[PDB]
């Protein structure tokens, strides 16, 4: 009916982007070394 | 409308203008102007004859459907009655297994002819006394028409409009007259051919120009 | 034989009916649909605000 | 705006969309069950159960 | 357990919660339901693992 | 196999009867014409 | 099971402490004064 | 005026009738130690604030005291009565329970006498092979199960359609063909008292039946025989 | 802006009508505590049965009980 009153917009700044990229790549390093066996 | 008044259809087509009596004015369903013998000149006898005709029509419709149903259900189905022909289905009460409904040994399993006759006498006498008196138990059905009651006999309410009621009356009387003629046909065919009504139809459809009354039984009837 | 089958191919049956059960299915379904359609024809015709006399229908 | 770890809180006070997201989760779980069963059937060898 | 569950479901359908318990457990919130359900499921996970 | 034939016959006749009795139900009057 | 124990703890803390999810009140010094009230956090028992 | 004592009688020789039981109902003996029919009082709690756009979201407070009115039937089909804890609804439940218990007691006794099987084993025997008085029925157990569910559902949906709380217990009409207690007089009140007493007695008797079978493993006639052949 | 009407929603409406209705006071907390205590005792009993901290005559508590 009427527009949903629970509308929100997500956000992510450059610091969060850098932290996420670093976490992804470090986890990839460690567990790729362990998964290739 | 189409079926009432002076412009209604008549039973001789264009030749029926000079044969319609003065008392068949087109007031009741099924009025086609056929009173050549003048047996309904008296209004009281006319009313009694109308009641008799409608009751006969209803009974004949039920009888035709019930005479043709178990024979159809025995050939084009998996049901196995003790006897499917209508004029031979009364002797099942003397069989070893009794009368089994739909061929099932645990549906009715009637064994005594006298008990069924007594129960039928009681029930039919009660209902026909109620109908003739026009007054059921505890004053049930008082003030209703003795031929078209309605109310408890019309649960679906298909006759709540007078025009629809008149049209349905015409339909009922025409179907009933056709059923009466068909039941007379059933009786005479059973007497002459000796086989079921469906057997005659299927044998005729096998070869219509060869299996009919004239080619088989006409010359042996004198 | 080794197994069982309907064995009806290339026979020439009327409407493919090798069974009264099939005949009854066809007839019952057709009659039900026709009966449902029959009672609504008076109402459907009245939606055009015209009587179903000899001049009824889409004409040109 | 909302942080990335608070996105699903929009349906906290929305019963209809709460039902919707629960239905989506159930659909995903059933799909996983069916797909896993098919994958295991494609690679199973029932020749020797001993 | 099924019989007891039916009986307890009828009880909880018929009887309203106490005011003190309502205020203490925040029965007007749905996150309390979430927390209790999470507790129950991790209890069940420990049991099935053992 | 006969049960499957009966079921398919029922379905087919149902849909074909729907088609016929829908096209018989005053179809050339459902147009936006004046 | 272990991860869901953490989840239970987090969500219970969030549902009980819901009014202070964005932060504590601006002036919260009288209630957190040692020996100001007989009962902890109760402003109707100011003594001792 | 001799051979007895002249002597309202309650459930105790010296006790007082509760305020909510005024003695107008048929079987009213002033018996309610737990006060289940006492008019309940409730409270209304305001809606919790769950807005994500607000700084402070406090819980809900008490709006005010709230005592509802019960024994009112509406067109809900899923909660017709105004409240669960009402005297009229409890009376209807008691009457339905009692009628079912009377039928159950009489039927268990008659079936045990006629067939010779215990009323507990009769269920399994009929499940394995449907029968009645030694006559095998022409129906399958699956068809019987579906038919029983459908017929009972239809009957109870018909019964639920009533809206008058008085006629929900005593419909009359087609259910009183002989017109025995269909008016407002002293004769109907005595019949209602007898009905409620029989209902209570049959309820207690069937609770008996069930516990006795649980403990001794016998039915009703079986329990009688086991008790008789134990002296 | 009442909402969207629906036959099923109207059928199920009375089941979602009493939001904040509560029983005044402590209500039935003591009965629920009694049930909780009984549940705790039952859980302790079954845990000790599995743990072999309690030994029963007819309970084998082994793979051999499948015989
Ligand atoms: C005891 C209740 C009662 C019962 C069970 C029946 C039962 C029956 N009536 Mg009867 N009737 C009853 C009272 C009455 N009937 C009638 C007037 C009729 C008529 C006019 C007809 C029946 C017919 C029928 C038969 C089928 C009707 C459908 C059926 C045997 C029909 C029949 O016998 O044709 C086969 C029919 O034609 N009844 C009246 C007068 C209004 C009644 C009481 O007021
Ligand atoms: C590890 C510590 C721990 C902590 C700090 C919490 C903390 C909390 N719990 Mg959780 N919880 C835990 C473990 C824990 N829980 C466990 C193991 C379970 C069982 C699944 C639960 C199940 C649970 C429920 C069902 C609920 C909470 C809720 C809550 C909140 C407050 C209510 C509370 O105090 O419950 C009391 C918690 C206790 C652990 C204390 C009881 C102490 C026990 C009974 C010891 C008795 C000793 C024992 C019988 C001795 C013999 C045993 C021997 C034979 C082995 C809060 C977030 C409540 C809530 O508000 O959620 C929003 C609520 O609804 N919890
Ligand atoms: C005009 C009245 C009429 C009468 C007098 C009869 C009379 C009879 N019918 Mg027919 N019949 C009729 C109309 C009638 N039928 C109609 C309209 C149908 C279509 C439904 C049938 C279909 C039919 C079947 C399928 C069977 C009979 C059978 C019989 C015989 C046994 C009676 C019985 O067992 O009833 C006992 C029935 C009841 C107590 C009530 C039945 C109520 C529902 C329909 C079940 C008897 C000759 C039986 C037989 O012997 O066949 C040769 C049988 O198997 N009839
Ligand atoms: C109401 C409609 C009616 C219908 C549709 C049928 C149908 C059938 N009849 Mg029956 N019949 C009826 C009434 C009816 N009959 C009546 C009232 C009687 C008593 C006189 C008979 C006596 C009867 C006999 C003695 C025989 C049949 C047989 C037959 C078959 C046709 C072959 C034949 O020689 O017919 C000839 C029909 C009659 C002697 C009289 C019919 C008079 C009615 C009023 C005519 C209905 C008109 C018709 C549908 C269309 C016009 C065709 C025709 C008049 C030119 C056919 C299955 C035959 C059969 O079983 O062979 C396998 C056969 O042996 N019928
Ligand atoms: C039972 C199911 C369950 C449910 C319905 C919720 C529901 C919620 N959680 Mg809780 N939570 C749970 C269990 C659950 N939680 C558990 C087990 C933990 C411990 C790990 C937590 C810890 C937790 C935290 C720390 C937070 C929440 C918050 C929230 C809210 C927002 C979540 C969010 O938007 O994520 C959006 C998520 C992402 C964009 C991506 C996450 C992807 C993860 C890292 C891995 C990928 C997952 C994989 C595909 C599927 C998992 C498999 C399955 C077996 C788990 C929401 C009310 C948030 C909050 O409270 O809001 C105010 C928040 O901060 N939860
Ligand atoms: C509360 C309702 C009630 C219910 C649910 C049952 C239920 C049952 N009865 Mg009982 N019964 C009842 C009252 C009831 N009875 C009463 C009032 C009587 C006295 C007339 C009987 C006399 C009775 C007998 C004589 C028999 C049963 C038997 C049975 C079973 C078959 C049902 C049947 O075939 O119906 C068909 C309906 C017509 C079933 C377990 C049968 C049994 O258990 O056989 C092993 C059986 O032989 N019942
Ligand atoms: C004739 C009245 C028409 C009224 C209006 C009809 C409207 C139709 C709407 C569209 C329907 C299309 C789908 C139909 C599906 C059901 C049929 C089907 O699959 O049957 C498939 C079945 C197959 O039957 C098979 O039979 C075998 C033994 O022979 C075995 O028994 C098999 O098990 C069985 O399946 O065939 C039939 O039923 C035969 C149908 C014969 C129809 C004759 C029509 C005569 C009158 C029309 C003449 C012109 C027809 C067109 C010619 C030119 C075409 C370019
Ligand atoms: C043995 C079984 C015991 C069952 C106990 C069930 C939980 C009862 C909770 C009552 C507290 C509450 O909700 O108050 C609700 C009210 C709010 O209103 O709380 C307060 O007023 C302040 C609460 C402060 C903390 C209370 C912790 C209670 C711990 C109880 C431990 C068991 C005691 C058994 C005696
Ligand atoms: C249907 C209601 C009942 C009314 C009678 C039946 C309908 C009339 C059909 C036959 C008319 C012509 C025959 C008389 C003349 C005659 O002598 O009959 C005889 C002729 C075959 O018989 P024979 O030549 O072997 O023997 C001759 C002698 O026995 C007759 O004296 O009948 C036919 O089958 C004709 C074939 C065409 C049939 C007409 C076309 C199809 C009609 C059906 C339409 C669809 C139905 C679904
Ligand atoms: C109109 C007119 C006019 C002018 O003026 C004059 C004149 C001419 C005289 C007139 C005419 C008339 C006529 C035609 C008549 C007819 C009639 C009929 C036919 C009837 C039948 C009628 C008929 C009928 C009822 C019938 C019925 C039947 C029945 C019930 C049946 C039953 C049954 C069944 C189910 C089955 C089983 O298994 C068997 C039985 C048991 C058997
Ligand atoms: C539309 C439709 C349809 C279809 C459907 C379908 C086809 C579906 C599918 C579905 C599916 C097919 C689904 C799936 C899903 C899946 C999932 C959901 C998964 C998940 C996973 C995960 C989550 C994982 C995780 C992990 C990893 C990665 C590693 C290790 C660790 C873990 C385990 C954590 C049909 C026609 C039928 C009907 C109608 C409608």
């Amino acid at each position: 009916a009427k527009p949903n009153p629970n509308k929100q917009s997500v956000e992510l700044n450059r610091t969060s982007l850098y932290w996420g990229l670093l976490l992804i790549f470090v986890l990839a390093v460690l567990f790729s070394s362990y998964i290739f066996n | 409308s189409v079926w009432y008044g002076p412009d209604r259809p008549k039973f001789l087509g264009p030749f029926s203008d000079g044969l319609v009596p003065a008392y068949l004015t087109g007031e009741f369903p099924g009025d086609y102007g056929w009173d050549t013998s003048g047996l309904s000149a008296d209004p009281e006898t006319f009313k009694k004859y109308r009641t008799i005709e409608v009751i006969h029509a209803r009974w004949a419709m039920l009888g035709a459907l019930g005479c043709i149903f178990p024979e159809v259900l025995e050939k084009y189905s998996g049901v196995q009655f003790g006897e499917a022909v209508w004029f031979k289905a009364g002797a099942q009460i003397f069989a070893d297994g009794g009368l089994n409904y739909l061929g099932n040994s645990g549906l009715v399993h009637a064994q005594s002819i006298v008990a069924t006759l007594v129960v039928q006498v009681l029930l039919m006498g009660a209902v026909e006394i109620y109908r003739a008196n026009g007054e059921g138990p505890n004053g049930f059905g008082e003030g209703q028409d003795t031929l078209y009651p309605g109310g408890a006999f019309d649960p679906l309410g298909l006759a709540d409009d007078p025009d629809t009621l008149a049209e349905l009356k015409v339909k009922e009387i025409k179907n009933g007259r056709l059923a009466m003629l068909s039941m007379l046909g059933f009786f005479v065919q059973a007497i002459v051919t000796g086989k079921g009504p469906l057997d005659n139809l299927l044998q005729h459809l096998e070869e219509p120009g060869e299996f009919n009354f004239y080619a088989l039984y006409a010359n042996s009837l004198a | 034989l080794v197994d069982d089958r309907l064995a009806g191919e290339g026979t020439g049956k009327i409407l493919g009916i090798n069974d009264p059960s099939l005949f009854w299915a066809i007839t019952i379904v057709f009659t039900i649909v026709w009966g449902v359609f029959y009672v609504s024809t008076r109402e459907i015709d009245a939606a055009s605000d015209r009587e179903n006399d000899d001049d009824f229908g889409l004409t040109l | 705006g909302l942080p990335w770890y608070r996105v699903h809180t929009v349906v906290l006070n929305d019963p209809g969309r709460l039902i919707a997201v629960h239905l989506m989760h159930t659909s995903l779980v059933s799909g996983w069950a069916g797909s896993m069963a098919f994958y295991e059937l494609a690679v199973f060898d029932p020749s020797d159960p001993v | 357990a099924g019989i007891l569950g039916v009986l307890a479901g009828l009880f909880h359908l018929c009887v309203r919660p106490p005011q003190r318990l309502y205020n203490g457990l925040r029965m007007g919130n749905i996150e309390t339901v979430l927390s209790s359900s999470i507790a129950a499921v991790f209890w069940a996970a420990f049991v099935v693992s053992g | 196999m006969l049960t499957l034939k009966i079921f398919v016959y029922t379905v087919v006749t149902f849909f074909v009867s729907l088609f016929i009795f829908g096209f018989l139900s005053n179809d050339p009057g459902r147009n936006p014409g004046q | 099971a272990l991860l869901f124990f953490f989840g239970h703890i987090w969500h219970g803390a969030r549902t009980i402490f819901r009014d202070v999810f964005a932060g504590i009140d601006a002036d919260l010094d009288e209630q957190v004064e040692f020996g100001a009230f007989l009962k902890l956090g109760d402003t109707s028992t100011r003594r001792q | 005026g001799a051979g007895y004592r002249q002597y309202d009688a309650l459930w105790l020789p010296n006790t007082e009738r509760p305020a909510w039981l005024d003695g107008s109902l048929p079987g009213d003996r002033g018996f309610d130690p737990l006060g289940l029919s006492r008019p309940a009082e409730y409270l209304q709690i305001d809606l919790d604030e769950l807005d994500q756009n607000a700084a402070v979201n406090k819980a809900g407070g008490v709006v005010g005291a709230f005592t509802p009115v019960a024994d009112q039937v509406s067109t809900d089909s899923l909660a017709p009565y105004s409240e669960v804890f009402g005297l009229q609804r409890f009376r209807e439940c008691e009457l339905i329970h009692g009628r079912w218990a009377m039928l159950a007691c009489l039927g268990a006794l008659v079936q045990e006498g006629v067939t010779g099987d215990s009323w507990v084993a009769a269920q399994t025997l009929v499940y394995n092979q449907p029968q009645y008085a030694g006559i095998d029925l022409p129906f399958d157990i699956y068809t019987l199960a579906v038919l029983n569910s459908v017929l009972m559902g239809x009957v109870e949906l018909f019964r639920n359609s009533e809206l008058d709380p008085e006629r929900r217990c005593y419909p009359g009409g087609a259910f009183d063909p002989l017109n025995l207690a269909s008016d407002d007089s002293e004769r109907t009140q005595k019949l209602r008292e007898a009905e409620i007493k029989h209902a209570r007695l049959a309820m207690v008797s069937f609770l008996g039946y069930t516990v006795q079978a649980w403990y001794t493993g016998e039915g009703a006639l079986g329990s009688l025989n086991k008790f008789a052949n134990g002296f | 802006d009442t909402g969207i009407s629906t036959p099923l929603g109207t059928l199920l409406k009375p089941l979602n009508s009493e939001y904040g209705k509560v029983a005044p006071g402590w209500g039935t907390t003591v009965l629920m505590g009694i049930f909780m205590a009984l549940f705790a005792v039952f859980l302790v009993i079954i845990l000790e049965i599995y743990n072999s901290s309690v030994l029963l005559d007819d309970v084998t508590m082994s793979w051999e009980s499948l015989a």
